[PDB]
RNA sequence: CUGGGCUACACACGUGCUACAAUGGAUGGUACAAAGGGUCGCGAAGCCGCGAGGUGGAGCCAAUCCCAUAAAACCAUUCUCAGUUCGGAUUGUAGGCUGCAACUCGCCUACAUGAAGCCGGAAUCGCUAGUAAUCGUGGAUCAGCAUGCCACGGUGAAUACGU
């Protein structure tokens, strides 16, 4: 049951409460960060590839 | 005698009417009015009467505190 | 005085004509009063037993007596001579005036008070009323309150009754 | 004294609130609307303001009745059915807290296992 | 609505609620809103409130008045343990 | 799709928070940081409510404006070794905010109530210097909800013979 998912969210809700977020490369629906609008693991393995521009790894 | 614990016939006024009724108990009342002089007994505090009673004489919608009465005095 | 002056003042009269009585006497009349608690769970309570002791006496104005029991059952650990329950009688004037005091300032205290249907009768005359809390008296478990009538049968004593104002 | 033997060592601002119904902040509205300062030891009151702060007592609530009226209003919910009051009659919290553990207050210290 | 500016009955039961004064509160009203308060017109009538499982019916008191009109029909059984 | 549950409760375990007080509690005055966040956002001034908050609209796409009082520490008065002026759970009432909606099932405010607890057996954990200990601040996630998590600074030790 995730494809019917993924067609929800795009689809108004009835009360705009109901209103939520996920990932695009995967419906993951928990921890999505809001700049990039990725999961928690695409903004990862997408992040090495060097195509989310300006990231790198922080040494400090 | 003796054993008869205390025992005083007082004077009662129902609160909303002002329906006296002379009757008895040992309640002290704390009271003093002057009312058929020469029995001058305590008036004692009381709730409406079966004088005024809803069920009893008149039937009327009265709310008894709190409950219906607390809404109607601030939602409106 | 009240109560006995509206009795034979109006009440009297009103039966009278009400049943076409032959004499002044043949009327019913109120005749006496039972206050009992039965406080059988007081199995092995003592504080219990006095406490309704002075209770009934602040309720009434006399000492009660305590009953004891009158036969020893196993099925409540009950021992012969064991004092249950108390009793007070009045008599006499004290009959209008504790009723007095219970119908206009006890009785409407009643959170429900809708009366028990006139189905509550002997079939003689003499009705028990059985009030639930003590809290309801103007002083301050169950029990009942008997009334003792001199009707021949249930429907003059419930007339009566009514003309006292009470149903 | 004031319904009870009040500490007779204790400031007034403190004895106050052995009553039921009165603690570090509705004792300093009385001392204030009354007069009575606030560091007076009990021992030695005027003995004439004290005829006036049980004239305020007077019109606040006090042990008599907030006793009644705390149990006339558990004993309300607990007959009508709510499940407010149900959790009051066998003994659970109240409010909707959690109770798979650390719910000891309400329902009585910790029995050993069963 | 615990703020100024309340109290929530939901639109479905307010109405059907007010028009069974003709049936003399014979008739029950199902509803499914466990989220309306009990106003003070509710008292007389019933109303079969949801509970998961099935309905539960309920009589409206004079005292119920002031809570919701789900606070008496429990969600969750238990017997025991 | 509505309603319910993941939030149940005889009980057993793990990780944490607040405590049992005088190096302290309560009241009044008072100086000092950094790192951060903000445009379908940040929302000041003034006024009102004891309070949570309401109204108001200034300034800012920000080394310009806002969040934003740092709290411990410091100086005054008071309490006097007490189950208390310690401790704050549990409970009643009356309220505030978000959201179509706070009963199951939210966070917060005031008044009231005011429980166990008086340094904790077997046994077990962390830490070698701006470290342990202690006090506050910010952010993600997010209409709202953290005693968790990720970062930030304020005061700042004892001991290490030896395998
Ligand atoms: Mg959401
Ligand atoms: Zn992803």
């Amino acid at each position: 049951a995730k494809k019917s998912m993924i067609a929800k969210q795009k689809r108004t809700p009835k009360y705009a409460v109901q209103a939520y977020t996920r990932c695009e490369r995967c419906g993951r629906p928990h921890s999505v960060i809001r700049k990039f609008k990725l999961c928690r693991i695409c903004f990862r393995e997408l992040a090495y590839k060097g195509q989310i521009p300006g990231v790198k790894k922080a040494s400090w | 005698t003796g054993i008869h614990p205390e025992y005083r016939p007082v004077v009662f006024v129902d609160t909303s009417t002002d329906f006296k009724f002379l009757s008895g108990s040992t309640k002290s009342s704390s009271e003093t009015i002057k009312w058929e002089d020469g029995n001058e007994y305590p008036l004692l505090r009381v709730e409406i009467s079966s004088d005024s009673h809803p069920f009893y004489t008149g039937k009327q919608k009265h709310a008894t505190a709190d409950g219906r009465v607390d809404r109607f005095n601030k939602k409106y | 005085n009240r109560l006995k002056d509206q009795y034979l003042k109006e009440i009297v009269p009103a039966l009278m004509s009400k049943f076409n009585y032959d004499s002044v006497m043949e009327v019913p009349k109120i005749d006496k009063i039972v206050i009992n608690t039965g406080v059988g769970d007081a199995t092995a309570n003592a504080k219990v037993l006095d406490s309704a002791v002075e209770e009934l006496a602040l309720i009434t104005g006399q000492k009660p007596v305590i009953t004891k029991a009158k036969n020893s059952i196993a099925g409540f650990r009950l021992r012969e001579g064991m004092p249950i329950g108390a009793k007070v009688t009045l008599r006499g004037e004290r009959m209008y005036d504790f009723l007095d005091k219970l119908v206009t300032v006890s009785l409407p205290r009643v959170r429900d008070f809708r009366g028990v249907s006139k189905k509550a009768f002997d079939g003689r005359g003499n009705y028990t009323l059985g009030v639930r809390e003590q809290l309801i008296f103007p002083e301050i478990r169950g029990m009942d309150v008997v009334i003792v009538t001199t009707a021949k049968s249930d429907e003059e004593s419930h007339e009566l009754l009514t003309q006292l104002g009470m149903p | 004294i004031a319904g009870v033997d009040v500490p007779r060592e204790k400031r007034i601002v403190i004895s106050l609130t052995y009553i039921y119904g009165i603690g570090k902040q509705t004792a300093k509205e009385v001392l204030a609307e009354a007069g009575v300062s606030e560091d007076t030891r009990t021992r030695d009151l005027t003995e004439e303001e004290l005829g006036k702060i049980r004239e305020i007592l007077d019109r606040i609530k006090v042990e008599g009745d907030l006793r009644r009226e705390v149990n006339l209003n558990i004993k309300r919910l607990i007959e009508i059915g709510s499940y407010r009051g149900m959790r009051h009659r066998r003994g659970l919290p109240v409010r909707g807290q959690n109770t798979k553990n650390n719910a000891r207050t309400r329902k009585g210290p910790s029995k050993t296992v069963a | 609505r615990s703020l100024k500016k309340g109290p929530f009955v939901d639109d479905h039961l307010m109405k059907k609620v007010e028009a069974a004064a003709e049936s003399e509160k014979k008739q029950v009203i199902k509803t499914w809103s466990r989220r309306s308060t009990i106003f003070p017109t509710f008292v007389g009538q019933t109303i079969a409130v949801y509970d998961g499982r099935k309905h539960v019916p309920v009589y409206v008191q004079e005292d119920m008045v002031g809570h919701k009109l789900g606070e008496f029909a429990p969600t969750r059984t238990y017997r025991g343990h």
